[PDB]
């Protein structure tokens, strides 16, 4: 219904739509048989042998094209049948494009965009440009000239080089001045590209394996897109390119990417063009449209036709959507234009078409082609107008299956790629050498490509202009505004001479990239680690895979990132009934070795990446995980991009004296214009991020897929080397199809790949989030700062004019500029895969910290990557059980200084922010501590800033700026008390602030004290956060501190609550002080249901029993403290039974022995379980005389569910069934200790304190009672 | 691994003085340093403690606001500034290192500090002549009256420190004149008497007064 | 101001003995499960020497005979078997809190078989006489114990106030003492008398002895 006739090549000439036609040519060309498939659109099913007069032969060029894949068939398209296939093929493809809403649009657009008139050396007059026509030869011999938009030719020598070619002029650049000219697309539906995807495994799990073929519809659309631009005369000059660095060993030898092509592809490639450049173009073509309007206006005469000047004028009014007034004066509506231009450049995109054809397609021009296939789309049993290759109701409608070249293998014949495997390369060596193929190298854009005016001041007026992403919804809205008839006519025109004279539009000029290119290097590079993995490749019987390369220098040059365990397991040595055998087992090993997994931003880590590609960074051996936690994703990147946001250009507002309305309109215009700003700066960052960072990650991603392939093949080889030596004989006895084997491992490889995708997904985002975005957010937060000043000085100054609404306006300005607008990636990316990784990364309040101080692999560091430097004092003490626990002494050299990065901190950052840390504060002991306040965390520059301090039973938060003027919150707690929740126990502090509100202080996630800070400030952002005991007048004093954090926002009740449980480690049991409960460490036992008793044994042996007696004493120091004695009673030791866990920390659900210390002899806690009744009376038995008595306890810190709990010890019989939790019986006599199943029942239904709630108290200098 | 506290001398009531303890043989910049004084033949006294980084100081009420301690870490020195002195400031002054968190383990020799209005005056030296109605046994004693001197302290040795056994040097007594006085005796053989000579070396270092006195009948 | 009361006042004891010295604090001396009680041996003329730190720990290189103990407000330093060389003032020091304090010390005195003095008498030097004053020096040499009476007699008339005694330490070959009595008279007065003598009574002397001269 787009192409109304079914043509057969052999159909005879008629001179209307089947005719021999001449074409614009350098000198004489004899004519060719063309078919006019649609009004304005012609097809010449003939190898383009005539448009470029300097391509004589269809033979491969003597020095080859720098193009990853290329194909040469000088016989192709030489017979009739071939042509007739061609004709039908292109036809069908048009119908395929036309069938989609977007295709209907692009296609109409084309037909409609008539090449301008044009030529006329005289102002007043219009003339047609001769090269924009053809001569159509009738049967009888006369010829008639025809106007023409679009010709499809068969291809030139390089068969797959599909181009858009025009004819030129001496003066005019017809494709870049709004004029347009006739497009000649070299094309073929008889071949298509083979590429590899490795991203669709996270949605379609059982996906192909090898290559997938590009749908020829997409390509044809692609070329039409280019045709479109050029017909409207809006193609970007191709001297305008995206220039790459090229000197580094890893950088891509060379590569031309034309801005035009970027825009054209669409999607995320298009996003490499910064805004300042996108606008330049648009303004430029708008102007080039204006000039057309005005030429129109000047024209008073028309030549070379029987048509009407006005008819023709109106042809163009319609093309360029010009606006006509009453007089006939034309002009360009900025608004109307803006849209057309958006549709030609932002809606007609390869990417959008792929949303429409719903096929699998490459995702960035950067996904290099890999091979070439011959296809035949004309038979319906092969490929239909609606489904393309992925035929509905078959095997192929599934996971882009139609497009898998393996799966649909009767539909793609593989071909010779004429570009050799190392036609273009660089040579990388060591102080051995390899060729690495140019196209396997890293793309590294020049900084030159990224411009902006972020630095430009702006004057806000009341006038000032307020703007006002590409969804399928939106396109619909475009489609519907489309008017889909009144198709520009075919009109009769005065004949042009028999031979139209014209040269093709002369391109650059682009030079031959220098060809490897020697590089002598110090490490093995990741290209080298990658060649090791290849072979070989290869018959007799090599393949003995081995780690520690030199592998290279063989074969069996075949390195693997696997363990001896596997390298040993395949370098035997096995027949023959044991092969069957072998195999299975090697499907398991592979799937454990490759499905391997393992911080809070990079949840999922792939350990074996380091060893695969020697990442990279590549100091060894492979504890890659460690290094990745330490430094960030930044270890993956091969080059580290520069993030260069300049000081944002400030606003300044126009005052409109004695006028209310224009003064408020200027404020509102100001505020909104700000909002644009954050978008402006963000977007830029995304653009920078996409091009220099995400690209490197996508290549490693490509490279990890490739190793996994290498490994699979190396295995396959070695299973087949063996198999081949055999029966065989039988041989015809153990039938075994490597298609099943290949079958399994690709499934397998796929399963690993969803992991690695995830992993590197988190990598890219996290990089953007914590080392790109921030450098920008500072600059914004500053621009914000100064606009506020500027706006409030505006209100004060115009205050009489504003009389009635000043407050209403200070509140406006003060709320909008105090809020940190939210980075939404969804606003800058279209991509489901990333958007959902980012959605996952925000969900977690800690990835958003600006300071996050963890001990990792032997250094205290900042996992948030803000902190510039961390100086650790000479006598800072790390707790060797849990190094995150820092001890600070009242030495001036027990101090940790954190110094933040300069261009990341901004003055107004402690105005809405928060801090958390766990502290452990020893009992105050001495009179001088009664009145002595001492700083411990200091953030103050010259009297201004914030600080945390301590005093006798107090934690103190203090704010102060800039010359006044403190506020202050307090947690207060007593030392005269039996058992303290707080004295010398780990407590979790959280401080929140809000410039227009109050400092709040929270203890273990309970709000304590709050006070108004709105009086101020403002505050002075200190570069320095110093952890030190400053001013403590207790020589012997010290504190413990851990997990320090800093947040650029005010944490709410539910956030801090969460924060509270995430850092609690609910899985590990804890002693009374809050430390990790450890095995083989004497504890004094405290029963919480009766805390005024301790434990005792009346008698050792089974005649005896344990019991609670009282009282506990007191401890005291006259005036300072008087608490319950804590080191009393008989001692418990948790002795390991089974574990693993190399270590000493008693975890939830650990099964243990409990020993009881009686008079410095260790005894074992046990009971007779068949003692009639529910409560079993526990005793202390001679460790060896226990026998078959019940003595195994489950250590607990949760239940079930996972409600935490203080019932610690569930006791079990030597069969594994519960007996009871250990507690105490009594209202009857004498509080003996029992295992009571009633507890286990009770905990399910309540969390109340019970007779089984124990706490384990170790001796600690911080409590300091004497035993 | 020592330290070396210098500075001291005769200073007027109302006057001011600077003490300087020098340190080597251990990372100085790490330890808290202490100043302890002891009046002449009396109890020990804690004067000042200064932290490692030199930012926190403690002083006993006695000398609070009158004294100051400070340190120049890069020079391995400790300092005691001492103003508007009183007679009760008369003492030997010891600087010491405090090994955290145990004790004051290392100490210096200690320089002497003396507060009084009185002028430096050198000692007269008279012999104590061995009578002479000896014998016997054994055993006759001779010596030196080293009288009328100030401040402390004088030092006596015999025959350039060759004769030391059988020698006794008394402590100094403050006479009712506000001057110091002591005596030095020695038991020697009535035999070697007109033959072996006995000289009596005497050093008041505050006056630069060397006196070598020959004691004889 | 934590007062460190230390007893006994003085403490005389023969070698290889037991030497309990008791220190005691008005307020606690304990913080962070540590008693901050030090002990110091100070021989005359030398910087105190640390012995025991934290009440109970023996300082490296100090011998076994010394041993610390106690906690809170009641510490005690014992010398397992005294020496002669362990005549000394000994001091306890609290380092718990400012103002750090010392006790007022404990003087270990060494014992021995009672020793009689050799006693010596000294007429004023001719050059001193012509200076203005005469100083008659009476020396007791090498005796124990220290207690002694020594009256100056001038024409067997008693003088009093016009003299000062001075005493050495225990010159610790024999833990013995030595004293000089020093009668100061004016030129005028000293040469209007003839016979000068000091007279000494002491545990080692079966009857008082007198050392005498006339002028010439
Ligand atoms: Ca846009
Ligand atoms: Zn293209």
């Amino acid at each position: 219904p787009f192409v109304n006739k079914q043509f057969n090549y052999k159909d005879p000439v008629n001179g209307v739509d089947i005719a021999y036609i001449k074409i614009p040519n350098v000198g004489q060309m004899q004519p060719v048989k063309a078919f006019k498939i649609h009004n304005k659109i012609w097809v010449i099913p003939e190898r383009d042998t005539f448009t470029n007069p300097e391509e004589g032969d269809l033979n491969p060029p003597p020095e080859a094209k720098q193009v990853p894949v290329s194909y040469y068939d000088s016989t192709y398209l030489s017979t009739d049948n071939e042509k007739d296939n061609y004709l039908k093929g292109v036809t069908k493809l048009f119908e395929r494009i036309y069938s989609t809403d977007l295709g209907r649009m692009l296609l109409t657009s084309i037909v409609r965009g008539i090449p301008f008139w044009g030529g006329s050396t005289i102002d007043t007059e219009l003339k047609v440009i001769d090269t924009n026509c053809i001569n159509v030869i009738q049967p009888d011999g006369s010829y008639r000239s025809e106007e023409l938009n679009l010709v499809i030719i068969g291809p030139s020598a390089d068969i797959i080089q599909f181009e858009c070619k025009s004819f030129g002029h001496e003066v005019l650049n017809l494709t870049r001045n709004g004029y347009g000219s006739t497009q000649y697309i070299r094309f073929s539906p008889d071949f298509t590209f083979g590429f590899e995807e490795s991203l669709e495994v996270d949605t379609n799990p059982l996906l192909g394996a090898g290559k997938f073929a590009t749908d020829p519809a997409v390509t044809l659309a692609h070329e039409l897109i280019h045709a479109g631009h050029r017909l409207y005369g809006i193609a970007i000059n191709p001297n305008r390119v995206f220039k790459v660095n090229t000197n580094a060993y890893y950088e891509m030898s060379g590569l031309e990417v034309s801005f035009e092509e970027l825009r054209t592809f669409g999607g995320h490639d298009a996003k490499f063009i910064d805004s300042l450049q996108e606008n330049e173009f648009r303004l430029y073509y708008y102007n080039k449209f204006k000039d057309i309007a005005s030429t129109l206006n000047k024209a008073k005469s028309i030549v070379g036709t029987t048509a009407s000047l006005q008819y023709m004028k109106n042809v163009f009014k319609e093309k360029y959507l010009l606006s006509e007034d009453t007089s006939g004066k034309f002009s360009v509506d900025k608004l109307k234009f803006d849209k057309l231009y958006k549709m030609l450049t932002e809606i007609y995109t390869e990417d959008n078409f792929v949303k429409f054809f719903k096929v699998l397609n490459r995702k960035t021009y950067l996904n290099f082609d890999k091979a070439v296939f011959k296809i035949n789309i004309v038979p319906k049993v092969n490929y239909t107008i609606y489904d393309g290759f992925n035929l509905r109701n078959t095997n192929l409608a599934a996971n882009f299956n139609g497009q898998n070249t393996e799966i649909n293998n009767m539909n793609f014949t593989k071909l010779k790629n004429f570009t050799g495997l190392f036609e273009f390369y660089k040579l990388l060596c060591v102080r051995l050498c390899i060729k690495v193929n140019n196209w396997d190298l890293f793309f590294s854009p020049s900084e030159d490509n990224f411009t902006n005016d972020l630095n430009k001041g702006e004057e806000i007026t009341s006038d000032t202009n307020i703007e006002a992403n590409i969804s399928l919804d939106l396109i619909q809205q475009y489609y519907l505004t489309f008017n889909f008839d009144n198709e520009p006519e075919n009109i009769s025109i005065e004949n042009l001479s028999s031979d139209i004279i014209g040269q093709l539009e002369l391109m650059p000029n682009i030079e031959r990239f220098p060809n490897g290119k020697k590089y002598e290097l110090d490490k093995y590079t990741m290209f080298h680690y990658l060649r090791a993995q290849e072979f070989e490749h290869g018959k007799s019987r090599i393949a003995l895979t081995n780690s520690v390369n030199e592998a290279l220098l063989n074969p069996s040059r075949v390195y693997t990132f696997f363990s001896s365990d596997y390298v040993k397991k395949v370098n035997k040595a096995t027949e023959a009934a044991m092969f069957l055998g072998w195999v299975e087992q090697l499907v398991y090993d592979f799937t454990d070795e490759t499905s391997e997994v393992s911080i809070a931003d990079i949840t999922i880590i792939i350990p074996y990446i380091g060893p695969a590609l020697n990442i990279g960074n590549m100091l060894y051996k492979d504890d890659f995980v460690g290094a990745l936690i330490f430094s960030g994703a930044v270890i993956l990147l091969e080059f580290i991009p520069e993030i260069a946001i300049p000081v944002l250009g400030t606003f300044a507002l126009v005052s409109y004296i004695a006028n209310k309305v224009l003064t408020v309109q200027t404020i509102d215009n100001a505020l909104s214009k700000r909002n644009e700003k954050w978008d402006e700066v963000y977007k830029y960052i995304v653009t920078n991020w996409l091009a220099k960072v995400n690209t490197q990650i996508d290549l490693i991603r490509k490279k990890m897929k490739e190793a996994l392939e290498n490994q699979a093949e190396a295995t396959k080889a070695i299973i087949n080397y063996q198999y081949n030596q055999y029966t065989e004989e039988e041989k015809n006895n153990i039938n075994f199809n490597i298609d099943d084997l290949s079958s399994k491992l690709n499934e397998s490889i796929n399963k690993a790949m969803i992991n690695i995708n995830k992993f590197l997904n988190q990598c890219s985002v996290s990089y953007l989030m914590n080392s790109m975005i921030p450098y920008g957010v500072k600059r914004l937060e500053d621009f914000d700062a100064s606009l506020k000043d500027a706006l409030l000085k505006y209100i004060y100054d115009n205050r009489g004019t504003l009389i009635g609404q000043v407050d209403r306006l200070k509140d406006k300005v003060n709320n909008t500029l105090s809020t940190d607008i939210p980075f939404q990636l969804s606003k800058y990316v279209d991509n489901q895969r990333l958007l959902s990784t980012f959605t996952e990364y925000i969900k977690n309040i800690i990835n958003t910290s600006i300071l996050n101080l963890r001990y990792e692999s032997n250094h205290l560091i900042d996992l948030s990557r803000y902190a510039s430097k961390i100086n650790i004092g000479s006598k800072v003490n790390f707790d060797p059980i849990d190094k995150n626990q820092i001890q600070l002494f009242n030495l001036e050299s027990s101090k940790i200084e954190v110094i933040l990065k300069n261009a990341i901190v901004y003055n107004s950052m402690y105005e809405n922010f928060s801090t958390s840390f766990w502290i452990r504060i020893p009992k105050y002991f001495n009179s001088i501590s009664l009145n002595n306040e001492y700083t411990i965390i200091n953030c103050m520059e010259n009297n201004s800033g914030w600080k945390v301090s301590l005093n006798y039973g107090e934690i103190i938060w203090t704010l102060q700026d800039t010359q006044e003027i403190k506020q202050r919150v307090v947690f207060k707690y007593s030392q005269m008390i039996n058992i303290s929740d707080y004295i010398n126990r780990w407590i979790f502090v959280t401080i929140t602030n809000n410039r227009l509100n109050n400092s709040k202080i929270y203890i273990n996630g309970r709000l304590i004290d709050q006070k108004p800070i709105s009086n101020l400030g403002n505050i002075h952002a200190s570069n320095n956060i110093m952890f030190k005991l400053d001013g403590c007048r207790d020589t012997h004093r010290y504190i413990w501190i851990k997990y320090f954090n800093l947040f650029d926002k005010e944490l709410n009740e539910k956030e801090i609550k969460d924060l509270y449980d995430n850092q609690s480690n609910s899985g590990i049991l804890k002693d009374f002080w809050g430390d990790y409960l450890q095995y083989d460490k004497p504890y004094y036992m405290l029963n919480l249901y009766d805390p005024n008793k301790y434990v005792d044994v009346n008698n050792v042996g089974i005649r005896g029993y344990m019991y609670l007696k009282g009282p506990r004493g007191s401890v005291m120091t006259t005036n300072i403290y008087l608490n319950s004695s804590l080191y009393r009673g008989t001692k418990f030791i948790i002795k390991k039974y089974a574990s693993g866990n190399k270590d000493n920390i008693v975890r939830n659900n650990d099964r243990v022995y409990i020993n009881v210390v009686v008079k410095n002899k260790e005894y074992r806690l046990a009971t007779n379980a068949s003692q009639a009744g529910v409560e079993k009376i526990l005793s202390a038995l001679e460790i060896p005389d226990v026998g078959n008595l019940s003595q195994v306890v489950v250590m607990k810190s949760k239940n079930d569910q996972g409600i935490t709990n203080k019932c610690k010890m569930n006791l079990q019989d030597n069969n594994g069934n519960d007996i009871g939790f250990i507690g105490f019986h009594q209202f009857n006599n004498i509080a003996k200790l029992v295992a009571s199943n009633w507890y286990n029942r009770q905990i399910e239904r309540s969390s109340r304190t019970l007779g089984c709630s124990w706490e384990f108290i170790p001796v600690d200098d911080g409590w300091g009672e004497r035993p | 691994v020592q330290l070396q506290e210098s500075g001291g001398g005769l200073v007027q009531p109302g006057g001011s003085l600077r003490l300087s303890c020098a340190a080597s043989g251990f990372t100085f910049s790490d330890h808290y340093m202490y100043w302890v004084r002891q009046a002449p033949g009396k109890g020990l006294e804690w004067v000042a403690t200064i932290s490692d980084g030199g930012s926190y100081t403690y002083y006993s009420d006695s000398v609070e606001g009158r004294f100051t301690t400070s340190r120049d870490n890069s020079k391995n020195t400790l300092y005691l500034q001492m103003n508007s002195l009183r007679a009760e400031d008369t003492a030997i002054y010891y600087c010491s290192r405090y090994r955290y968190d145990d004790a004051m383990d290392y100490w210096g020799q200690g320089t002497l500090v003396t507060v009084s209005s009185a002028s430096t005056k050198g000692p007269s030296v008279f012999p104590l002549a061995p009578s002479s109605k000896s014998t016997s046994g054994g055993t006759a004693a001779l010596g030196c009256l080293v009288k009328d001197y100030f401040p402390e302290p004088v030092t006596v040795s015999w025959n350039s420190g060759a004769l030391t056994s059988g020698v006794h040097t008394f402590p100094a007594v403050l006479q009712s004149s506000g001057l110091y006085s002591l005596s030095s005796v020695v038991t020697v053989p009535s035999s070697s008497l007109g033959t072996q000579t006995y000289i009596c070396n005497v050093n008041h270092k505050p006056s630069n007064t060397k006196v070598d006195k020959k004691v004889e009948p | 101001e934590i007062v460190l009361t230390q007893s006994p006042a003085t403490l005389s004891l023969s070698p290889g003995e037991r030497a309990t010295i008791s220190c005691r604090a008005s307020e606690s001396v304990d913080s962070y499960g540590h008693s901050f009680m030090q002990w110091y041996q100070q021989k005359p003329g030398q910087a105190p020497r640390l012995l025991i730190y934290r009440a109970s720990n023996l300082e490296p290189g100090i011998p076994a005979r010394f041993s610390g103990s106690g906690s809170g407000t009641d510490f005690t330093l014992t010398i397992s078997s005294l020496e002669p060389e362990d005549f000394a003032v000994y001091y306890c020091q609290q380092g718990n809190e400012v103002p750090f304090t010392f006790g007022q010390g404990t003087k270990v005195e060494i014992k021995r078989t009672v020793a009689a003095p050799s006693v010596f008498i000294f007429p004023p030097s001719d050059e001193q006489l012509k200076s203005g004053t005469a100083s008659v020096v009476c020396l007791l040499n090498n005796f124990y114990p220290r207690e002694a009476k020594v009256q100056w007699k001038v024409d067997n008339a008693l003088q009093s106030g016009n003299s000062q005694e001075s005493v050495t330490e225990q010159d610790s070959k024999d833990s013995t003492y030595s004293l000089s009595s020093t009668l100061t008279l004016s030129k005028a007065d000293y040469e209007k008398h003839k016979v000068y003598a000091c007279e000494v009574t002491h545990q080692g002397l079966s009857s008082p002895v007198t050392k005498s001269f006339n002028r010439g």
